[PDB]
């Protein structure tokens, strides 16, 4: 009755207590929508017929200032955890510490910045400290969420499109990579997300840690996965955000994409037997602040 | 601390970048020569992991093929192009310290160019490397340091082990040494035996060796004088060389056939390390060779296709990365030169390991693959043998139990106190290569200290 | 002509149907008793091509395991389902005659079901199936005929072989015997040669045999009574037998593992075939075993998996398309019975090959795998070398070429006139599973009679 989960690089799945799985998901971000009607959305996840979640941690939602943390009521993920699992429904976590996300600074705080030349997502001596002090916070309250202690967390995310970063550090991620492995265990299973074309996974991936592309409808799909599996020769293919929509951009048109389209991609993704979480499932709401940008300067708007 | 010009920021050909810090530089040997590193750290706690340096044979072989096709953190596919992790290698559980030595072997050279060297100067030339690297590395001066090689380096090893022991600063907490040249005279013999009992010599050569080669029950096939016995081992040697067997492993094949035609191209693959059947006259088929101008010569084992590993690292961006100054020339596995010019000054090792013996606080493992004839697992059986040490366990096999497969017997291990012989069942020169899974198996109960 | 009842509609568990005839039936032994036979016709003119009879050995096992394991025209794949056409078959070029023999192993069986029997009698079985099948194929009495086997069927097929030499009507052509035990003392002596200088005995265990086994350069391991002598070979044996090597192949796996638990369901597994070690005191482990009513007993050759060969033979589909009676029992490829009941009596092959030789018409080739303990290639070479013929070539070494890889070395080949030694480098008991290719090469040059 253990409960043991772990790729099967044999059979190219994963494996739940020694029967093949893959998973069906959809992202739902607690903070952008309150917590009075998360059961609601999650309810309709359940009703949707998804088994996972897929969802970031925003560091800068629960610590605005450093060395406070805010995680009770509105600020209580743990809770929106367990409340997932209460439902039946597994738990993939992606806790950055950088999610993108069209959130504030991907995640990250902004008195970071009280360091003029201070580096994000680098071998920065003072951000890695941060880093490192913020999930030594976080990852100890994940812990008995994890699959293996009886929690609904499967899988956990460590980057975002690192392909896309300037920097290319394979020490920072291998940083990351140790201080996940020390404070959640080497029973955890970790993966990346990139953009589905080698070139980023070439500054994305890492050894002892699976590797995962995402992609949409205007992407080769044989291509894309082509590509996965030039990284990953065994274990399933996984999407980790295949998109559903898109964002929007303050003055830009609201992007629209065909219903049916996306449905007859995800059949096709499905076809192949691969993992595939749905970005956005619910896409909820912009607070005050939380908005993203790109550049050259777009702001994302209030509305998700 | 780690010197940042050093570490590697990637390594072309492969798709996912190492999970352990790796670093390539040089060694401070003496003042003009640099020996070429390459140090790969614990996939698991690397702090706190011990230090186990590599060092290749030869002599004028590079280190590098002990990590790229041995047990390497990484190997490199047929293609010569693509790095494929390697689920067997010696780097999950401890520090790799390869080094290419003595200078003029792959990456190491000198200021004066003088490629000629002996004995001492190598070992000399390592003890400074060991101690620059300590001096560049400090954090891992505590680690248990361990000195592990291959082939030459079985001469190598324990002349340099003398100098480790002259150095408090060195944790040196053991040796091992892979099908090492023990003694040139309990070589020869073995070999010749060897070669009689797996079918390479035929009773007429096996009777008239016998009659002209040893005395009643005593056997002479190291510096025997007797016409005929002389004339029995140059064909046994011209059998063994050029024949068609492969002298790293008798139950594998030949790369690309040695007794087809000689060469394709205007390059010539010399496979002589010249270690074997020293004092016997060899006819000199070196002068017979062109010496004009262009005539590109290179020094590879035999049957070992040696391409992928060169065309790897003389890969201009996998040199880049490496920081490998761009004037060096091209990379090859031996340097045909440094052999050439090499001066082999020891003749047995009875008093490398009775010193190494005489401190009794080092653990020490001698472990030959079966099929090999370079170092048959024979000759080192019998010198250990002949170091009358105190038996602590009779000889027995070593078992190894592989995925869902039940047990099997890897090979036989001799325990005397702080000093063991073990075989690998299967494995030819280059063990890693033939048998990963029981290399890697049989290495972790060496460094962890644990009896089989 | 040919008997349609016994011609083969179908094979199960191949997808495709074979292009060549084959039949299965049963060839006239001693009244009682009735071989059983499947023959195969060549790939290529069958009409004309050379008649191989093959027979395996034990003495009490199958001569199936050749077809439908080593050479045979298909192979079954791991799942004991599936049937994989072979394209380093024997029946590529020659009509292949397994017999199982004698009565009682495999389909083969008797009215008085009397499965005792002696040398003597199985040979005579031997001549009278033949007999019997060039009765029953009389289009094939011109085919050229090569009698050939393996292991104990060293003995069978030289005895019967003097049957083949009074019988005018058989066109027996020439012999070859693959890994044969030619001489129990030839084959213990070399075997423990061979275990010394393989690593199996160590120098305490060399040093004690020399001092109680053997005279000066004379061993004694045949009928030597020295008590300590025979108790050093009671520990050779068990090493030998019970510690994890496979006897079949030193550097091959050991299938599910026998230094394990001894068996894991109420059904006992004997690799015991009493060849070796006869005039050695054994244990009597067989009365150790339970005795009692339902305990089944098999015999299977050690770390050798014959399941899918069992799960074959004994699929109720196959068994009715081989028009085997529904009557007879389970299949396996040694029986322990039959074994166990067997009665040695002849000592050594001299006086056969004597008898073989004397004629001067036949051209024989006895070849070995050299990683085989049961029958290790040195017993034969010795053997062969007893026989005091005139050479022909001095031994050397044979190459094979395989697609696009150069020239390799198969083994070494002496020439007498008429009889020939020839060794396959890394094959074992079983020659065509471990080296297919180069088994086929050799076997096609030995029919044709092409010079090497
Ligand atoms: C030693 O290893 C090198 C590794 O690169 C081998 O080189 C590769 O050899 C293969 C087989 O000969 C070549 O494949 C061939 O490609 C041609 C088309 O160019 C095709 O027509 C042939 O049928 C075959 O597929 C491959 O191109 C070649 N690659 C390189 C970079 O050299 C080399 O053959 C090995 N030699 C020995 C003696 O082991
Ligand atoms: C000897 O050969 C027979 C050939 O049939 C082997 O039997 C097969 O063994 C494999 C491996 O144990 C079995 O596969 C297993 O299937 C189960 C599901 O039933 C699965 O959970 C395992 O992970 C594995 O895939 C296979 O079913 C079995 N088939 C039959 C017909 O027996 C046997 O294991 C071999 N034994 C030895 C000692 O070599
Ligand atoms: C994707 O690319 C592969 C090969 O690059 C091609 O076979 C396939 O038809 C393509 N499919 C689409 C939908 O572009
Ligand atoms: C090795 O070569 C150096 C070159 O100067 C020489 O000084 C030294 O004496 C040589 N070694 C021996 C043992 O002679
Ligand atoms: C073999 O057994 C038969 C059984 O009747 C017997 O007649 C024969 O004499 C035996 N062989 C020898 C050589 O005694």
């Amino acid at each position: 009755t253990q409960r043991t989960f772990k790729l099967d690089y044999s059979r190219d799945r994963f494996l739940k207590d020694g029967q093949p799985f893959r998973y069906i998901s959809g992202s739902i971000h607690y903070f952008r929508i309150p917590r009075f009607y998360w059961e609601d959305r999650l309810l309709k996840m359940k009703m949707a017929g998804l088994n996972a979640i897929q969802m970031y941690v925003p560091w800068n939602f629960h610590e605005p200032q450093p060395g406070q943390y805010e995680f009770s009521g509105d600020r209580d993920v743990e809770h929106f955890i367990q409340l997932a699992h209460e439902l039946g429904l597994l738990v993939i976590l992606r806790p950055g510490p950088y999610i993108c996300a069209e959130w504030d600074m991907g995640g990250l705080p902004a008195w970071l910045l009280e360091k003029q030349s201070i580096v994000l997502r680098s071998s920065d001596p003072d951000y890695l400290v941060a880093v490192d002090k913020w999930l030594a916070v976080l990852l100890p309250k994940m812990k008995p969420l994890l699959y293996q202690n009886g929690g609904p967390i499967i899988t956990v995310q460590v980057e975002n499109e690192y392909g896309s970063y300037f920097a290319c550090d394979y020490d920072y991620l291998r940083f990351l990579v140790h201080r996940f492995r020390y404070h959640l265990g080497n029973d955890v299973i970790l993966f990346t997300t990139d953009g589905a074309s080698e070139k980023m996974l070439k500054c994305g991936t890492l050894q002892d840690l699976y590797a995962t592309v995402d992609f949409g409808t205007g992407n080769n799909i044989t291509q894309a996965f082509l590509v996965q599996r030039k990284f990953e020769p065994k274990g399933p293919l996984i999407n980790s955000e295949f998109y559903t929509g898109w964002l929007d951009h303050w003055g830009k048109p609201h992007s629209t994409v065909k219903t049916k389209t996306l449905a007859t991609s995800l059949y096709n993704l499905l076809a192949r037997g691969a993992n595939v979480n749905l970005y956005m499932f619910i896409g909820g709401t912009n607070f005050a602040y939380w908005n993203g940008a790109n550049t050259p300067y777009e702001p994302q708007p209030t509305s998700y | 601390s780690a010197p940042d010009q050093d570490e590697i920021d990637a390594l072309p050909g492969l798709a996912k970048q190492p999970s352990f810090r790796q670093y390539s530089g040089y060694l401070r040997a003496s003042d003009s020569k640099h020996f070429h590193y390459w140090f790969v750290e614990s996939q698991n706690d690397p702090k706190n992991s011990p230090v186990v340096l590599w060092l290749n044979g030869g002599p004028g072989c590079s280190s590098l093929d002990g990590l790229l096709t041995e047990h390497g953190p990484f190997l490199i596919q047929p293609d010569g192009v693509t790095l494929e992790y390697n689920p067997y290698a010696w780097n999950l559980i401890a520090n790799v310290l390869y080094i290419e030595s003595p200078a003029g072997v792959g990456f190491s050279y000198s200021d004066d160019k003088m490629y000629v060297t002996n004995d001492t100067e190598v070992a000399e030339n390592n003890y400074e490397a060991l101690k620059d690297f300590f001096r560049l590395f400090p954090e891992y001066k505590d680690n248990k340091l361990f000195l592990t090689g291959e082939s030459y380096a079985g001469i190598y090893i324990p002349t340099l082990a003398v100098l480790v022991m002259q150095d408090p600063s060195m944790n040196l907490q053991g040796l091992a040494v892979g099908n090492g040249l023990a003694s040139y005279e309990q070589n020869d013999n073995s070999l010749v035996y060897f070669a009689y009992y797996h079918g390479l010599l035929g009773n007429r050569l096996w009777t008239s060796l016998q009659t002209h080669c040893c005395a009643q029950n005593k056997c002479n096939f190291y510096d025997n004088k007797d016409p005929e016995c002389v004339n029995n081992l140059l064909e046994v040697s011209r059998i063994v060389g050029k024949s068609g067997l492969n002298i790293y492993n008798l139950y594998a094949p030949c790369a690309g056939g040695v007794p087809g035609r000689h060469r394709y191209e205007d390059t010539l693959v010399v496979q002589d390390f010249g270690n074997i059947f020293t004092r016997l006259p060899l006819k000199r088929r070196f002068p017979e060779a062109l010496m004009r101008s262009g005539d590109k010569v290179r020094l590879d084992p035999p049957c070992t296709n040696t391409t992928a590993p060169s065309n790897y690292l003389n890969n201009p961006y996998v040199r880049k990365a490496l920081h490998i100054p761009e004037s060096l020339p091209r990379w090859d596995m031996c340097n045909f030169l440094v052999n050439l010019q090499y001066r082999r000054l020891y003749q047995s090792m009875n008093s490398q390991y009775l010193k190494l013996l005489s401190s009794q606080k080092y653990q020490i493992l001698l472990y030959n693959g079966d099929v090999d004839m370079a170092c048959n697992f024979m000759g080192d059986e019998w010198f250990v043998d002949s170091l009358n040490q105190k038996m602590e366990v009779q000889r027995r096999p070593w078992l190894v139990d592989y995925g869902e497969s039940g047990e099997q017997v890897a090979g036989f291990v001799k325990e005397c106190s702080h000093i063991t012989f073990l075989t690998i069942k299967g494995a030819g020169h280059m063990v890693p290569t033939d048998k990963p899974r029981a290399a890697f198996t049989m290495f972790s109960r060496f460094l962890n200290k644990e009896p089989y």
